[PDB]
């Protein structure tokens, strides 16, 4: 979890509510005495908006964006158009404390120390009607049929579209446990309502609810959040606090909650209201924390008159070992994907996952304060039944994390500890730099090979079973990401100036460079091939060759037969490789031997074909035979028996076998010069007379 | 216009010519119900009008204004002007009454059952409305009063509903009957005086929408105003005037098409023709089609989408409909895509027909689909850009171009791509293996030389004309792109130069070339087929000397085409069930058939059952392709078969042509006419043909010639039985490892009589390790080469499969100094097994590179322990620098365990 503060302003004065138009172009706020208008981009004040006398508590604006409601201690409330101008006044019983419109109908509601003042637009008259307390906060349902009403007095109460009050929840402590503020969940079908859209004077003066899906976010000064249905009924247990909250909020998504207070920062929460971290921390209470419409913005404002806009980063975290990839849903959930089988498990933790990493039959996940071992139940390569193998009740401080057979391996920002599953150390090893990447590169159980690179850019191998470290190679700059070819002979390394680098381990030498690159694997079978993305490419390399380039954003994790398990920015995508393109780079080579592994993981009859003649032309008959029994082609596999039954029998003349060859292809000119050239000129002979081509037969007479 | 082709096939015509009033086709089986006048009400099913049932229903008192399905239980539901409901159930194959309902007060307007069939709405005049179960039991009802409702539809959800009002208003509610909202109805700006919806009708999605977030729901009006929406408040929905009198709109059971009945005023007379105009979901105008008698009463489509009953008159007419499937066919794969139930990509299958096998592409934002020779174009929609996504006959893409104009027309060609907007045509040359020429842009009111190899002026493309682009075609010599005007260009190719403009009297549907690049085959937008020919010369009236003539061909209902691929004159050409093969102007006789032209080339045409395919297209059958032999042919295979092989060579050396040939050729082998098939294989220039004849020609036996001949036709498995037959067990096995059936191979030495050959069955075993380890299946590989004695793959495969208890039983059971030693030495190295290793140069008797390997993983013990070598001394100086290094790094405890590992206890 990450926030960055995109831009900040201070007003003049305290800040009291916020709001956002619906496509998120402009924020308005509540300051003081007057309403601000600012842009979201970076923060420029476009107006001071001056209506009112006294302090606005608060401010409010419709779905339709077209217009936005004012509330002050004045008692006045002031309806503006988007034009920026207060067309409809109206002045309450008492000063205004929140104001909400319905998600729905435009209707508006408006609260007051015992009052609350509906109505549904340009009619002429509203429903001043009346409550036991002082109402502090406000909230419409998300179908839009139920105004929900949180009270100084610790009670919540539920009010149909009408004003007739339908339902009660008691805060056990009542006024001990003032309802500072209230929000209906975003999600349910009504969300994308209102999300397709391309276009002063005065006004005057529900049954079945266990069957209605709504949930209630309360946050009181009792300093504990809960969730409720409209059927009163209390959802788990109160999540406990250490604070004052206020402003609990959701983003549009329904799934992420904010929670601001006089702690004096905004805590982000799970919808099920478990902590996930920390957007920027404060120097006074926070009164307000609003996301931005459509996106992961969040905007705050506190009692010193700060306002401040904050992008929320969401990193990614996942492992994939050859063909399992694990990766973070939501925040709390691991999702691991059999990218073969196309299968998927959830595995449910109760707190952040921070780390996961994976290798054979063995997934470890990493929460705030404990380490998760999880163990697949069977040897079948098509298992999905993870089991929790060990539970490890300690905090840890980490840069990287890997598993192996027996073992987590933890990186510190210096050094590397191997952990037994139970928690007990084993080894250590401290290098030389700061540790930048980390891989498990396989091994017999307990004895695993780990490459590791440094910040000073020296390479690493280290045997979890000794007590040494192996240098590998050292480069002029730091690896940013690091790779094994499938014999473990070969190396490809990132050298953090996103040019890829590929190495001989056996000989420590250099093979070849690419200009851009920012993550690379090599193919898990096919050898002598790897792929990498930069640049907003996708680039596949084979044997020293020329590079295939294609259009891709996201990044390589890695390449398996005829696909590259590329990953877009929130899940993977399997792209497919044109086996037929390199197949292609080694046959104008003439590596028949080396086009037909590329052709084997997958190409067409014509691709299989155009090999097989290519193969029998360069006198490659055990390629050719093979291209050929991919085909079945019967016609050219009984000529290649033939020539092996006269290489069989002592014949070995070549320039005769291509005659032969041309012959069967109807190459006949060529195969004549061939039958004339290997000292056989009867056989051209007959060639151009049984093709009764007496013209060209004449010549070979001698 | 653009778009799909249809046409009349056929009526049924009611008793007493009693007047239809609605008429609507279940999907899930396949019935029409119609409701006409004076308590009529039918049901109806086709078969292969020719009918298979025809029930009166009977309990009516008065016109059958709604007549509604449940699709998911097998129920009819109907009421009438009297309010009568009645639910139908169809029990020993006829529909009786299961319920019976009347309010007793008003005209029940309209019904909808929800999308799940487990709740019906009705909605009556005066303002009432019931929501009740498939149970038959109500669950509530309101009395909307202020407004009568005329219409209803559910939400695809069921969660909401759209009330309709009579007024020309629509007022949408949740499923518990609260007021909501009213709909914004965008497309009655500029209107005058009342309006009152004429339709509306919800597509639920349920086999995919066009794109995501595509138009779903279509609302029309009496003035001929449409309105198309992606959900039940989009406010800024797709607008339409289809001018002309609506009476009711119809999706198609795909959501890729709306059906728009009417009537509009004839252009001369004060008098209405009836009409269905058909649009796309984005309001793209697709055709139009009349129909005869006094009005249109109401719509529906078959649950296959292929067919269209129109109530008219007191007759039901049925449009036969050929949808225009984004399909294509490359190198015998077939290529069909489909929208799903449950993804957002199209499904797109290329199914190779040649080995039956299906490879499944989804792809997102599919615009259409093209073939040439071995490669096709997704053409789609990026994530303007859009992307062609050149690929193989297999499936896997080769190079995703991406282009920054809409690929609306596409025209594929050996060497190049054309892709056209309305306005502008880019054109990408293409092969698989300098590049800088390959890519150009080109405005269609602009006039260029052909000689640039210019640099992409997409800024060009947004140039306005007032005659649009409506067909293009390419030939691999020229390009010819179609005008709305009737204009026709000819632009040269490789390289883009503008040679004539042409102008005609009709607008192009289609554009097709022959081979030669001389005669163009025009459907005109009424399916009237033309040929003009480009480079002839005409004398006009005027004496004036014009290029391009019109040719005195005409023929209607034209809508699938194909000029063959060899000759320049042969052209095939469908019109319903028929197809029309041409030579020149003149056509042969029709053949019967559905399918649309697949492929034309060696006097055959393949036909495919894209109809059949798109019906289950996870399951086709080798059926759903059919070859047709165009007259010549099928002579030529008669006179074999009649006057014989010895004769009939004489109407062939009458009019040769090389498929004749080669037909004779395998007549005169089947019977065994040596002589006659040498000849025959002479005058196709076939020289494998040529050596086979005479190896036949010198063998002893006939049955033997038998099972060569057999072989020679792919009949392997027969030669095979023959060979076994005639006691040569050893032809049987020689024939199967000459297919690569190893396999067999084995099969046939472990099942025969006599002793399997050593050597042969290590060769089979070989060979199916082999046929494993190459598809990296080594946990396969390694079955087979165990028993091969295959040592040196076996390694290699244990090490991939990481058995290293594998890799060492290997390793112990070589001969010392054994060549296979050095690289399994290497093989535990690289994975850091010291033990294993030494081992192994110890048996490859290579004592140094033990000792290194000992240094290497730090085993300095096993290093030094060595004690054979004057090397152990020499060690030990190292050892000495690298704990002296260790000291460098003030690491004492680590250069205290390395003497301790060196035995150096004194230091």
């Amino acid at each position: 979890m990450r926030a960055v503060l995109t831009w900040r302003d201070k007003a003049e004065h305290c800040i009291n509510d916020i709001a956002f138009k619906p496509d998120g172009t402009q924020l308005i706020l509540a300051a003081g005495s007057r309403l601000l208008v600012y842009d979201t981009s970076d923060g420029t004040l476009l107006q001071p908006l001056k209506g009112h006398k006294d302090t606005v508590y608060c401010v409010a604006y419709a779905k339709d964006g077209k217009r936005f409601a004012s509330g002050s201690a004045d008692k006045s409330v002031i309806i503006w158009t988007s034009k920026l101008e207060g067309i409809l006044k109206y002045t309450h019983n008492d000063a205004i404390q929140c104001v909400s419109y319905n998600p729905i109908t435009h209707q508006l509601a408006s609260c007051s120390s015992s009052d609350f003042g509906l109505w549904s637009p340009e009619q002429k008259s509203v429903s001043k009607h009346k409550s036991s307390s002082k109402i502090i906060c406000c909230s419409w349902t998300n179908d839009g049929q139920y105004l929900a009403l949180g009270m100084f007095n610790g009670i919540i109460s539920i009010r149909n579209k009408n004003g007739e009050e339908k339902v009660k929840i008691e805060r056990p402590g009542g006024s001990l446990s003032p309802i500072w503020s209230i929000c209906w969940n975003p999600s349910s079908r009504w969300e994308s309502f209102w999300m397709n859209r391309e276009n002063x004077x005065x006004x005057x003066x529900d049954d079945n609810l266990e069957e209605r899906n709504d949930i209630l976010a309360v946050a009181d000064w009792g300093q504990k959040v809960s969730f409720y249905q409209l059927s009163g009924k209390q959802i788990g247990k109160d999540r406990a606090l250490n604070f004052d909250p206020c402003c609990i909020s959701y983003f549009t998504k329904g799934e992420y909650i904010l929670l601001g207070g006089s702690d004096k920062q905004v805590s982000l929460f799970t919808k099920d209201g478990v902590r996930l971290g920390t957007v920027g921390e404060q120097n006074s209470w926070v009164w307000t924390c609003q996301a931005k419409p459509d996106s992961n913005y969040v905007v705050v404002g506190c009692q010193d008159g700060t306002i401040s806009f904050y992008q929320l980063i969401f990193s990614t975290v996942h492992g994939l070992y050859k063909d399992r990839y694990a990766y973070r849903d939501s925040m709390t959930d691991v999702i691991v994907q059999h990218l073969i089988t196309e299968q998927k498990v959830r595995i449910k933790c109760k707190e952040l996952v921070k780390k996961i990493a994976i290798y054979r039959n063995r997934l470890a996940i990493q929460l705030p304060e404990k380490i998760l071992i999880y163990e697949l139940y069977s040897e079948d390569l098509s298992d999905m039944h993870y089991r929790v193998k060990e539970k490890i009740i300690k905090k840890f401080e980490c840069n990287l994390l890997v598993v192996c057979a027996n073992h987590i391996i933890l990186c510190q920002e210096k050094r590397l500890q191997c952990l037994s599953f139970s928690g007990v150390k084993e080894r250590e090893w401290q290098m030389e730099s700061l540790i930048r990447y980390i891989k498990v590169i396989g091994g017999p159980p307990g004895r695993e090979g780990l490459l590791v690179g440094l910040k000073n850019g020296q390479i690493l191998k280290i045997f979890v079973d000794n007590l040494f470290a192996i240098v590998l190679l050292k480069q002029a700059t730091a690896v940013r990401c690091l790779d094994m070819s499938a014999s473990r002979k070969k190396l490809a390394v990132v050298d953090e100036n996103d040019t890829c680098l590929v190495y001989d381990i056996d000989t420590k030498e250099l093979l070849f460079q690419e200009p851009n690159a920012n993550s690379v694997a090599w193919n898990t079978q096919c050898e002598d091939m790897l792929c990498f993305s930069g640049g907003g490419y996708l680039n596949i390399k084979a044997s020293t060759f020329p590079v295939h380039r294609q259009k891709l954003q996201g990044f390589v994790v890695g390449y398996n037969g005829s696909k590259i398990f590329c990953l877009h920015v929130f899940s993977i995508s399997a792209v497919e490789v044109p086996q037929s393109a390199p197949m292609y780079q080694y046959l104008d080579r003439k590596l028949f031997k080396e086009a037909y592994q590329i052709a084997c993981l997958g190409v067409t009859d014509t691709d299989w074909r155009e090999l097989a003649m290519e193969a029998l032309e360069g006198l490659d008959f055990e390629t050719a035979k093979k291209a050929f029994i991919r085909v079945q082609d019967l016609r050219y596999l009984e000529l290649i028996s033939s020539i092996e039954e006269r290489k069989k029998r002592g014949e070995t003349n070549n320039d005769l076998f291509l005659a032969d060859v041309f012959s069967y292809q109807g190459k006949f000119h060529e195969a004549a010069k061939l039958y004339k050239r290997s000292g056989h000129e009867n056989l051209a002979l007959e060639m151009y007379t049984d093709l009764c081509m007496f013209e060209y037969a004449k010549d070979f007479l001698g | 216009f653009q778009g799909m082709f249809f046409y009349l096939s056929k009526k049924i015509s009611i008793p007493n010519n009693v007047k239809l009033q609605c008429v609507s086709w279940n999907k899930e089986q396949g019935f029409i119900a119609c409701g006409g006048e004076d308590g009529l009400l039918k049901v109806l099913k086709l078969e292969t009008s020719n009918l298979s049932m025809n029930q009166t229903l009977e309990g009516h008192s008065g016109s059958v204004q709604v007549v509604t399905w449940n699709e998911q239980y097998q129920k009819l539901t109907t009421s009438d002007e009297n309010g009568l409901i009645i639910v139908w159930m169809l029990y020993k194959g006829s529909w009786i009454e299961e319920m019976i309902n009347n309010r007793n007060k008003s005209v029940v307007r309209s019904m909808s059952w929800n999308a799940d069939g487990q709740k019906i709405c009705i909605v009556y005049e005066d303002g009432a409305v019931i929501v009740g179960s498939v149970d038959g039991n109500r669950i509530w009802g309101k009395d909307l009063k202020g407004i009568q409702l005329s219409h209803v539809t559910w939400s695809a959800d069921s969660k909401v509903l759209l009330f309709g009002m009579a007024n020309g208003e629509i007022h949408i509610y949740d499923n518990q009957g609260n007021f909501m909202i009213k709909m914004k109805l965008s497309c009655l700006v500029n209107v005058t005086g009342a309006i009152s919806i004429a339709g509306i009708h919800w597509y639920h999605g349920t086999e995919g929408y066009v794109e995501p977030d595509c138009p779903c729901l279509a609302v029309c009006f009496d003035n001929g105003r449409c309105q198309i929406m992606r959900h039940e408040n989009d406010q800024n929905p797709v607008l339409i005037d289809t001018g002309m009198y609506v009476v009711g709109i119809q999706w198609n059971h795909m959501g890729s098409v709306l059906a728009v009945a009417g009537f509009q005023k004839a252009a001369m007379q004060d008098k209405d023709v009836n009409i269905v105009q058909f649009y796309t979901p984005f309001g793209e105008h697709l055709g139009t089609l009349k129909v005869p008698g006094k009005e249109i009463s109401a719509l529906s489509w078959e649950g296959g989408g292929l067919k269209i009953a129109l109530a008219v008159d007191s007759f039901i007419y049925f449009a036969n409909i050929r949808p225009n499937y984004k399909w294509g066919y490359c190198s015998n794969t077939v290529v069909y895509a489909y929208t799903r139930p449950d993804r957002p990509e199209y499904c797109v299958v290329f199914w190779d027909t040649k080995n039956n096998e299906k490879y499944v592409k989804y792809v997102k934002g599919l615009i259409s689909i093209t073939t040439c020779g071995d490669f096709c174009i997704l053409a789609t929609k990026a994530d303007a850009t859009f992307v062609l996504v050149l690929c193989n006959s297999i499936g896997t893409p080769l190079d995703p171009k991406y282009i920054d104009i809409v690929p609306l027309f596409v025209a594929m060609t050996k060497t190049h791509v054309i892709a056209a907007s309305k306005e502008a045509f880019y054109t990408w040359q293409y092969r698989v293996a300098r590049k800088e020429g390959r890519e150009r842009i080109y405005h269609v009111d602009d006039t260029p030389s052909g000689s640039m190899d210019g640099v992409l002026d997409y800024s060009k493309t947004i140039q306005g004309t007032r005659d649009p682009i409506c067909a293009i075609t390419a030939s691999d010599k020229i390009l010819i792109v179609g005008r709305e005007s009737g204009t026709i260009q000819r632009y040269s190719l490789p390289n883009v130069g503008l040679i004539q403009k042409y102008s005609l009297n009709c607008r192009a549907y289609q554009l097709s070339l022959n081979c030669n690049s001389s005669r163009l085959a025009i459907i005109d937008i009424s399916g009237v087929l033309t040929f003009f020919d480009l480079d002839a010369r005409v004398t006009d009236s005027t004496g004036q000397q014009v290029v391009g003539e019109l040719l005195k061909l005409e023929r209607r209902d034209v809508w699938d085409m194909k000029w063959a691929k060899d000759n320049p004159d042969l052209f095939a050409m469908m019109e319903k069930t028929r197809m029309y093969v041409f030579r020149n102007l003149d056509p042969e006789e029709p053949i019967q058939t559905s399918g649309y032209i697949c492929n034309f080339e060696d006097l055959e045409i393949k036909s495919v059952l894209l109809d059949e395919i798109l019906k289950d297209p996870e399951h086709p059958n080798k059926d759903y392709l059919i070859n047709f032999e165009i007259r010549s042919l099928r002579d030529s295979r008669a006179l074999i078969e009649k006057v014989g092989i010895k004769d009939a060579s004489q109407f062939i050396e009458d009019n040769p042509h090389p498929r004749l040939w080669r037909l004779l050729a395998e007549a005169a082998l089947q019977k065994l006419d040596l002589y006659t098939a040498e000849q025959a294989f002479v005058r196709c220039k076939d020289y494998q043909g040529i050596k086979f004849v005479k190896r036949l020609g010198k063998l002893l036996s006939e049955s033997m010639k038998q099972a060569e001949v057999v072989g020679y036709f792919g009949r392997f498995e027969e030669a095979e039985r023959t060979y076994l037959e005639m006691d040569r067990r050893d032809l049987a096995i020689g024939l199967r490892l000459k297919l690569g059936d190893w396999f067999r191979v084995l099969q046939l030495l472990k099942t025969g009589s006599g002793d399997a050959d050593d050597s042969l069955l290590e060769q089979a075993n070989n060979a199916i390790g082999d046929y494993f380890a190459d598809r990296q299946k080594w946990l396969n590989a390694v079955q087979y080469y165990v028993q091969g004695r295959n040592q040196e793959r076996l390694a290699e495969c244990y090490y991939m499969l990481e058995d290293y208890e594998g890799l060492e039983n290997l390793a112990i059971s070589l001969p010392e100094n054994h060549k296979l030693l050095p690289e399994i030495a290497q093989m535990f190295v690289r994975v850091g097994m010291c033990e294993q290793a030494v081992t192994a140069f110890l048996k490859c008797s290579q004592p140094k590179a033990a000792v290194d390997t000992c240094v290497h993983l730090n085993q300095w013990n096993k290093a030094v322990e060595l004690a054979k070598n004057h090397s152990m001394k020499e060690i030990g100086s190292l050892l000495a620098r690298y704990a002296s290094h260790l000291l460098e790094k003030n690491k004492t405890l680590d250069a205290i365990e390395l003497y301790r590992k060196a035995n150096y206890f004194f230091d």
